[PDB]
C-alpha cells in the first residue's frame, strides 16, 4: 500500500554518515522498490563500484548494475552516501476541510527543525495522518493552538475529528500505508455536533 | 540559623504602607535584629520618633532609643514608612555548575515582576533554594523552559538533582534557614543513568 | 481600595477565572477567590477575592501564573500579600494579589 | 525498615469499623491496575486491595482537605456545613506491602513501557500500603473522628479506641506483592483532583451515610 | 450585547478550527437540565494578543480537569450561531460555584 | 562526535532534563536517557543519554519536546536518530537526537 515519494522529493546529493540533513529523511528500500522513476533516476546516474545507504538497506549501482539489497535499520549507514528523500511536497491543491471523524491520535513523530505529526487512527487501522511545524508550513500561526489539543487527546485517549488541508503531502513517515496532510483542526465532539 | 541580607540590599526608598515597591520585600525583624550593620545604619539615617514597619514588628526612631519593637505579621504597614530589600543579590562568586541531588521540590513562592522560586527539599530537611524569572537575571531566557518542568517536578512527587549557579544570591524567602540562587537546570533523578 | 496591604494566611485559593482587563487591552486579569483554610463561612477570610494582572504581550506564563496554578490543583495553603490596589472581578471589587509564599507550616502561617 | 502502622481515612464510624475492620472491592490483584487506578475506577472496583498510608499527616491533609470541600459547598448553598471525618490507626502485619515497591518491582520484571511513570510518582506520594484481601478488626488499634462545624469554625477531635485490637509486633512486609502483567488498557493513572489524591484510596474512603470527579493525573501533569 | 452568565455548567464539547483566516475555538457548557451553551473566540487580528492562547489553554484545562465552571458570554447575532465567550472561570475542583 | 548517525529501536524515554548548552545563551538542551527494552544492565543501551537544542530566541514548545513529553508520559517505545554528534549533559558525552518516532511494532521497531 506504501505510499511512494514521488520522484522530485530526492535531494541531487545524497548525505553523509547516515546524517539524512534537515527536513529531508533516509529513503527506504519497500520505497524505492516501488518507485519505477526512481530505480531509473539512479541507475542513469550512479558510476563506479558504488553501493549506497538506504534507511533499512543498501543500493549498488554503477558497476554493480541497480541493485536494492535488503538489510537493517541504519545499518548501511556506515558508508560514505545515504540517499535521501524530502518530506514536505507543495500538492497545490484546494484548501478544503477534509475531515476524519472518529479518529483517535498514534505514533507521534518529532524531527529536528521540522514538523510533528500523528497517525491517526480508528479500529486500529490507520486513516490519516498530518502534522504542525512551527517553521515551515502555511498553517504555521497554528502550531501553538494545535500542539495544546493534540497532546490532550493523545495522552487522555481521547476519540477525535480531524481536519486537514490537503494543500500539502508529507513524506515523514516511513514506508506510510496512509497519506500525511496538514493538521488544521481537532475537534472533541459530540455525534453529529455541529462542533466537529 | 537564619540567613541574613546583607545592608546593601536596603532600599533607599521605603515600602509606603506595606507595599514594598516590586523586586523588594518587607525586611523581617528576625533578620534586621541579626544585621548587625544595617541596625548600625540605621540609628545614624533614623530621625528622631519615628517609627517603622517591617512584616512582623516596627522599628522606632532612635529618639525612643531605637527600637526593633516584634508584632504579627504585616502590622507594621498601618505605618507610611516600610523596610524593605531588594531580592536579587550579585554575588560575585563566578558562574559555575554546582548541584545537589535526590531533592524535591516544595514552598512555591512568586512576587510580581521577579522570580517564581521553589525550596529542594531532601528528606525532610530543606536542601536549598532555587529562583527562575523572566525578568531579571543571567539566564532570564532559560525562565520559559525550566518554568515548566519546575511544575511538572511540583505535582508529581519526581525526586531530581539540580544545578544551579552562585552568581546570584535571591532573598525572596523571609528568615531562611537555606541559601537561593537562580536555577540553571533540573535532571530527574536516574539511579542507573547514574544521576542520584 | 484600602489604604494598606494587608497579609492573610492559610488560604487555598479555591477558585479561578481570566476576564479581560476591562480599562487596559494590552492586559487581562487572573481574578480567583482565596479562602483561609478552615475558618466559618461566616467568617471575613472566608471569601476573599484577588486578581492580578498578567500582559498579554509577553509570551508565557508569569511566576505567580504558574504558582496560581499550581497552587490551586493541589490547594496549598499560602500567605497572600493583597492589596493596596483593588480592581474588579465579579462586580465586586477585589485586591490585588501581590506576593504569595505557600505556607510552610504554623511558624510562617498561623 | 517496614512501617509498623499505617492509617486510612475513612467516612465510616468506630461501631462499624472497630467491628469489621475493611475488606477489598475485588479478586483482581493487580498491582499495575491498582496502583493506576484501574480496579478501583467506578463501575471497575475489584482491586484486591485496601488502600492506608504509612503517612498519617498524608491522612490528616486530606481531611483537611475534604471538610474544606464541605464549607465550599454550603457556601454555595449545597451543604449544610458539618463534617465528620475518621483516621484510623493500623497495625500493619507482613500482609500489608507496599506500593512503591510493589509497583517498581512489577515493572523491573515486565519493562518499563509496562508501566506508567507517574503512577509510581504516585504511589511514593502516598506512601500507600497495599492491604491484601482484607483489614480485620484486630488490627485497628484506634481512631481520630473529625467534626467540623463549618457554619460556626469549630473543629472537634476525639479519640476512641478497639477493644479487640490484638496486640502482637509485626511491620509490613518487605517483599513487594507481585502481580502478573496486566492485560488492561490503561489509558493514564487517575487521581482525584485538589489534592492529588489516588482514585482508590480516595474512592475506597467512601460509602453509604454523587459521582467522584476522576481525572488522568498525566492530562494535567503538565501546564497547557 | 446581552451578556449571561451560566453557572456550574461542565465543557461536554471542546474543539479548534479554522474560520476564514483567523482561527477559533469553542465550547459546549452543559447543565443536565438545561440546554446547551455555545460559546466561541476567534483571532482578535491584533497580533501579540496572548488572549486567545490564554483562554484557550484554561478553557482545555477546564476541560481537562473535568470542573463546573462559569462562563459569561455575550450574545449570539443570529440564532444557531453560537455566542462569543468573554469570561472563563474554573468552580472550586470537585465543588460549585457559589 | 560519533562516526556516524546511530538508529536504536524500542527505547522508552526514563529521565528528562534541561540544562543550558555550553556553546551559546541562545540555545539550551533538553537532555534525557532512554532504555532499550530487553537490554541487560550491562548492556550500554540500557542507559543512552541525548540531548537536543532549544532556542530560546522562539519562545514556546518545539515539537520535539511536545512529543518528548507526551512518550515520556506515557512510556511509549521509540526509534531514535543519534548522533553523529555528542553533547554534554551531567558532565558526560550524549548522542544529540535529531528525529524520533514512536514505535508501531517489530516491524518497525524489531
Ligand atoms: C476526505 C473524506 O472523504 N472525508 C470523509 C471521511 C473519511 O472517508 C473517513 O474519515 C475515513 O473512512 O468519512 C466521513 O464520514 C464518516 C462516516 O462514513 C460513512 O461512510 C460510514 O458509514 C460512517 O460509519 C462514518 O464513518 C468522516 O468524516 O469520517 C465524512 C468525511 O467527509
Ligand atoms: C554544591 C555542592 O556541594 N554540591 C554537591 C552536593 C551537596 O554537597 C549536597 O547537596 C549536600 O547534601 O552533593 C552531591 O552529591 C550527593 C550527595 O551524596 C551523598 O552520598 C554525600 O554524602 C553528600 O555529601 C552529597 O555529595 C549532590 O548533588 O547532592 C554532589 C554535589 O557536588
Amino acid at each position: 500500500g506504501i505510499v511512494i515519494p514521488p520522484q522530485e522529493q530526492i535531494t541531487q546529493h545524497g548525505s553523509p554518515y547516515g546524517r539524512c540533513a534537515n527536513k529531508t529523511r533516509a529513503l527506504t528500500v519497500a520505497e524505492l522498490r516501488g518507485s519505477g522513476d526512481l530505480q531509473e533516476y539512479l541507475r542513469h546516474v550512479t558510476r563506479g563500484w558504488s553501493i549506497f545507504a538506504l534507511y533499512d538497506g543498501t543500493y549498488l549501482g554503477g558497476e554493480y548494475g541497480g541493485v536494492i539489497k535488503d538489510g537493517t535499520p541504519g545499518g548501511a549507514f556506515d558508508l560514505k552516501t545515504t540517499f535521501c528523500i524530502m518530506t514536505t511536497r507543495n500538492t497545490g491543491q484546494p484548501a478544503t476541510d477534509h475531515y476524519y471523524s472518529n479518529v483517535t491520535a498514534t505514533r507521534l513523530l518529532s524531527s529536528t527543525n521540522s514538523r510533528l505529526c500523528a497517525v491517526f487512527v480508528r479500529s486500529g487501522q490507520p486513516v490519516i495522518g498530518a502534522c504542525t511545524s512551527p517553521y515551515d508550513g502555511k498553517y504555521w500561526s497554528m502550531y501553538s493552538r494545535l500542539r495544546k489539543m493534540l497532546y490532550l487527546i493523545y495522552v487522555a485517549g481521547i476519540s477525535v475529528r480531524v481536519h486537514v488541508s490537503k494543500e500539502e503531502q508529507y513524506y515523514d513517515y516511513e514506508d506510510a500505508t496512509f497519506e500525511t496532510y496538514a493538521l488544521t483542526g481537532i475537534s472533541i465532539c459530540n455525534p453529529g455536533s455541529s462542533l466537529c | 540559623g537564619i540567613v541574613i541580607p546583607p545592608k546593601a540590599l536596603f532600599t533607599q526608598q521605603g515600602g509606603a504602607y506595606g507595599r514594598c515597591p516590586n523586586g523588594t520585600r518587607a525586611l523581617t525583624v528576625a533578620e534586621l535584629r541579626g544585621n548587625a550593620e544595617l541596625q548600625t545604619y540605621l540609628r545614624q539615617i533614623t530621625p528622631g520618633w519615628s517609627i517603622y514597619g517591617l512584616y512582623d514588628g516596627t522599628y522606632l526612631g532612635q529618639a525612643y532609643g531605637g527600637i526593633i519593637k516584634d508584632a504579627p505579621p504585616g502590622a507594621g504597614f498601618i505605618y507610611r514608612e516600610t523596610f524593605c530589600i531588594t531580592t536579587i543579590y550579585k554575588t560575585g562568586q563566578p558562574a559555575a555548575d554546582h548541584y545537589y541531588s535526590k531533592v524535591t521540590a516544595t514552598r512555591l513562592l512568586a512576587s510580581t515582576n521577579s522570580r517564581l522560586c521553589a525550596v529542594f527539599v531532601r528528606d525532610g530537611q530543606s536542601v536549598i533554594g532555587a529562583c527562575a524569572s523572566p525578568y531579571e537575571g543571567r539566564y532570564r531566557d532559560m525562565y520559559d523552559a525550566l518554568r515548566r518542568l519546575l511544575y511538572m517536578i511540583y505535582m508529581s512527587g519526581l525526586a531530581v538533582r539540580v544545578h544551579v549557579s552562585k552568581e546570584e544570591q535571591y532573598y525572596d524567602y523571609e528568615d531562611a534557614t537555606f541559601q537561593t540562587y537562580a536555577l540553571t537546570g533540573i535532571s530527574l533523578c536516574n539511579p542507573a543513568a547514574s544521576i542520584c | 481600595d484600602v489604604p494598606y496591604v494587608l497579609v492573610k494566611t492559610n488560604m487555598v485559593v479555591t477558585s479561578v477565572a481570566m476576564k479581560p482587563y476591562e480599562v487596559t487591552p494590552t492586559r487581562m486579569l487572573v481574578c480567583g477567590i482565596a479562602a483561609k483554610l478552615g475558618a466559618a463561612a461566616s467568617s471575613p477570610d472566608a471569601h476573599v477575592p484577588f486578581c492580578f494582572g498578567k500582559d498579554l504581550k509577553r509570551p508565557g506564563s508569569s511566576p505567580m501564573e504558574v504558582m496560581l496554578r499550581a497552587v490551586f490543583m493541589q490547594q496549598r495553603p499560602l500567605r497572600m500579600f493583597l492589596g493596596p490596589k483593588q480592581l474588579t472581578f465579579e462586580g465586586k471589587p477585589a485586591l490585588e494579589l501581590i506576593r504569595m509564599v505557600e505556607c510552610s507550616g504554623k511558624q510562617d502561617c498561623p | 525498615d517496614p512501617p509498623a502502622t499505617v492509617y486510612r481515612y475513612d467516612s465510616r464510624p468506630p461501631e462499624d469499623v472497630f467491628q469489621n475492620g475493611f475488606t477489598a472491592w475485588g479478586n483482581n490483584d493487580n498491582v499495575l491496575e491498582h496502583l493506576t487506578g484501574r480496579s478501583c475506577q467506578v463501575g471497575s472496583s475489584n482491586s484486591a486491595f485496601v488502600s492506608t498510608s504509612s503517612s498519617r499527616r498524608y491522612t490528616e491533609v486530606y481531611l483537611e482537605h475534604r471538610m474544606q470541600e464541605a464549607v465550599e459547598a454550603e457556601r454555595a448553598g449545597r451543604g449544610t456545613g458539618h463534617f465528620i471525618g475518621y483516621i484510623y490507626e493500623v497495625r500493619a502485619d507482613n500482609n500489608f506491602y507496599g506500593a512503591a515497591s510493589s509497583y517498581f518491582e512489577y515493572v523491573d520484571t515486565y519493562g518499563d513501557n509496562a508501566g506508567r511513570i507517574l503512577a509510581g510518582a504516585l504511589a511514593t506520594y502516598q506512601s500507600e500500603y497495599l492491604a491484601h484481601r482484607r483489614i480485620p478488626p484486630e488490627n485497628i488499634r484506634r481512631v481520630t473522628r473529625v467534626y467540623h462545624n463549618g457554619i460556626t469554625g469549630e473543629t472537634t477531635t476525639t479519640e476512641y479506641s478497639n477493644a479487640r485490637y490484638v496486640s502482637q509486633q509485626t511491620r509490613a512486609n518487605p517483599n513487594p506483592y507481585t502481580s502478573r502483567r496486566s492485560v488492561a488498557s490503561i489509558v493514564g493513572t487517575l487521581v482525584r483532583m485538589a489534592p492529588v489524591v489516588g482514585a482508590c484510596m480516595a474512592r475506597q474512603a467512601e460509602s453509604s451515610e454523587e459521582a467522584m470527579v476522576l481525572v488522568y493525573y498525566e492530562s494535567i501533569a503538565y501546564s497547557f | 450585547l446581552p451578556t449571561h452568565l451560566y453557572k456550574n455548567f461542565t465543557v461536554q464539547e471542546l474543539a479548534l478550527k479554522l474560520k476564514g483566516k483567523n482561527q477559533e475555538f469553542c465550547l459546549t457548557a452543559f447543565m443536565s437540565g438545561r440546554s446547551l451553551v455555545r460559546a466561541c473566540l476567534s483571532d482578535a487580528g491584533h497580533e501579540h494578543d496572548t488572549w486567545f492562547d490564554t483562554m484557550l489553554g484554561f478553557a482545555i484545562s477546564a476541560y481537562a480537569l473535568k470542573s463546573r465552571i462559569a462562563l459569561t458570554v455575550e450574545d449570539s447575532p443570529y440564532p444557531g450561531t453560537p455566542g462569543d465567550l468573554l469570561e472563563l472561570q474554573i468552580c472550586p475542583l470537585n465543588g460549585y460555584c457559589e
